[PDB]
């Protein structure tokens, strides 16, 4: 049937590395009363594209 | 591993006067920047223009850095006796050295 | 944060070593790479040796190729310049300072690098 799908299951873990390469801060915004609510304040740091590698 | 400063930049006080710190392949056509620094007569330097082209604090418009492909060079404005003062710039080699320097330069 | 303390040098004869040290206090020690610049009284900058923030990594100039040997206490959190080798040829005073171009960096490869903290130096004066 071509309406399942196929589980397939491997031998040898196959690495895989991601990541998100950035200093980025917490702002908290009081939406009060005594709720608070945690923005992205800035990002600092190596501004690359978060990614992941694989061995080829 | 030496920047063409000019020995001696000239403008009477209020002249523009422009630097012209060039070096090679190897420093300013290697793709860094030019980080001047000012020098007072007998203080130590400091950062005027990092990124070859952006002010800091304290450091007047009149004061302001550019690189250009394998030139760079910094302007200053209504040069006066606060800004009578030495600049030493100093970059990246892409052959052999880390901190290139330029000669010096005071009004 | 930045509260450099430059110290270290010596009123000698040529022919010996000596030890330098920078502290920074109330910061990242080890949250820096600091780097070397002397002075010839009257002369203009000269790198001497870069370090990692552990001083995993160091280079030095060409001026004092391998001959100071930089290195720093990491958990007491100094710095220590083991100038090796001292002669009149290098009668000159010294600073100390690191790069900040940090903030973000928006490449593969840098811009460069800065020098933005200065002290006192150090007093060297190696000769009879
Ligand atoms: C997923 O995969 C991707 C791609 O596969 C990975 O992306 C890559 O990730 C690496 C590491 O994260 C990044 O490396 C960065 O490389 C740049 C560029 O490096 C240049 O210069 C090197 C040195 O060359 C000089 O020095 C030697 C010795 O004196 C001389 O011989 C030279 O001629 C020069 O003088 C040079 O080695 C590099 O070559 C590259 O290409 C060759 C090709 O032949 C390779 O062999 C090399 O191995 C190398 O890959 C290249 O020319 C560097 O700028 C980065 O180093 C900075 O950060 C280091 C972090 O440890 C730091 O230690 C360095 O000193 C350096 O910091 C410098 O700048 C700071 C300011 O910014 C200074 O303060 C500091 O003191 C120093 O000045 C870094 O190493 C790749 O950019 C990146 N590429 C891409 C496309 O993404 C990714 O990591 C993988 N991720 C995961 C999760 O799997
Ligand atoms: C993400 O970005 C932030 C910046 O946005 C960055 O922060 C730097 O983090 C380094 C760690 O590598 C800090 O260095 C450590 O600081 C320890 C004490 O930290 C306190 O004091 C620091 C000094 O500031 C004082 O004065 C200011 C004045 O306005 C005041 O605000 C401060 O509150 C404080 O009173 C202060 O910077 C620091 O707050 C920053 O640091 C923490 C990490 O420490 C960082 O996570 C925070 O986000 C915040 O930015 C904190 O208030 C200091 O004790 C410690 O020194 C010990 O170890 C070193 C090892 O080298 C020894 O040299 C030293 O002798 C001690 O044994 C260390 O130096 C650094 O101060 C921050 N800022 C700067 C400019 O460097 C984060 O690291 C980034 N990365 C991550 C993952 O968050
Ligand atoms: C996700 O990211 C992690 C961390 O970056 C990667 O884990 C690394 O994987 C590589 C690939 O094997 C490891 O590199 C190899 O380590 C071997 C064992 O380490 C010893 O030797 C190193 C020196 O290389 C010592 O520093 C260390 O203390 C150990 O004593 C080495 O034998 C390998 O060197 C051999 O091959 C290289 C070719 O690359 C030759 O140049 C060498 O001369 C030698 O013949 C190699 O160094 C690395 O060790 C792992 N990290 C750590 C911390 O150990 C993941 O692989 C990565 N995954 C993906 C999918 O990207
Ligand atoms: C798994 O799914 C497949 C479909 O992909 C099922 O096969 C289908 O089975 C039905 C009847 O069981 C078939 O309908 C009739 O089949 C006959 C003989 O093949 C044909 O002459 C008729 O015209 C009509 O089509 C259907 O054709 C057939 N399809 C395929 C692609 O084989 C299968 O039965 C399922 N598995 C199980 C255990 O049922
Ligand atoms: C998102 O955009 C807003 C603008 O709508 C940015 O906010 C403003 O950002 C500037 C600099 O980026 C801040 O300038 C400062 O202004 C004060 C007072 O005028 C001045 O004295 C300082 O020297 C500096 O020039 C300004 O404060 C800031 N405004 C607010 C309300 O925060 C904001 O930076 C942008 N977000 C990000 C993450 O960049
Ligand atoms: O040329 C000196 C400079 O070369 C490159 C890198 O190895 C740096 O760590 C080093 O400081």
């Amino acid at each position: 049937n071509n309406a399942k799908n196929i589980l397939v299951q491997f031998n040898t873990p196959v690495q895989i590395n991601c990541t998100r390469p950035n200093n980025n801060t917490r702002k908290s915004i009081r939406i009060g009363p005594g709720q608070a609510f945690y923005a992205t304040g800035d990002i600092i740091g190596d501004i690359r594209q978060a990614h992941c590698n694989v061995s080829k | 591993s030496v920047l063409t400063q000019p020995p001696s930049v000239s403008g009477a006080p209020g002249q523009r006067v422009v630097i012209s710190c060039t070096g090679s392949r190897s420093n300013i056509g290697a793709g860094y920047d030019v980080h001047w620094y000012q020098q007072s007569p007998g203080k130590v330097p400091r950062i005027i223009i990092y990124g070859s082209n952006s002010r800091s604090s304290g450091v007047p418009a009149r004061f302001s850095g550019s690189k250009s492909g394998t030139s760079a060079s910094l302007a200053i404005t209504g040069l006066q006796a606060e800004d009578e003062a030495d600049y030493y710039c100093q970059s990246y080699d892409t052959t052999l050295t880390a901190s290139v320097f330029g000669g010096g330069t005071k009004v | 944060d930045i509260r450099i303390a430059e110290s270290g040098g010596g009123l000698v004869q040529p022919g010996e070593s000596l030890r330098l040290a920078c502290e920074i206090i109330e910061l990242g020690f080890r949250r820096a790479w600091t780097t070397w610049v002397r002075q010839a009284p009257g002369k203009g900058l000269e790198w001497v040796a870069d370090i990692n923030e552990d001083g995993s990594e160091k280079k030095y100039g060409p001026s004092v190729t391998g001959r100071f040997t930089i290195s720093r206490d990491n958990g007491k959190n100094l710095v220590f310049l083991q100038m090796n080798s001292l002669r009149v040829e290098d009668t000159a005073t010294y600073y100390c300072a690191r790069e900040a171009y940090h903030l973000v960096y928006d490449d593969r490869i840098p811009r460069g690098n800065w020098f933005d903290p200065w002290g006192p130096g150090t007093l060297v004066t190696v000769s009879s």
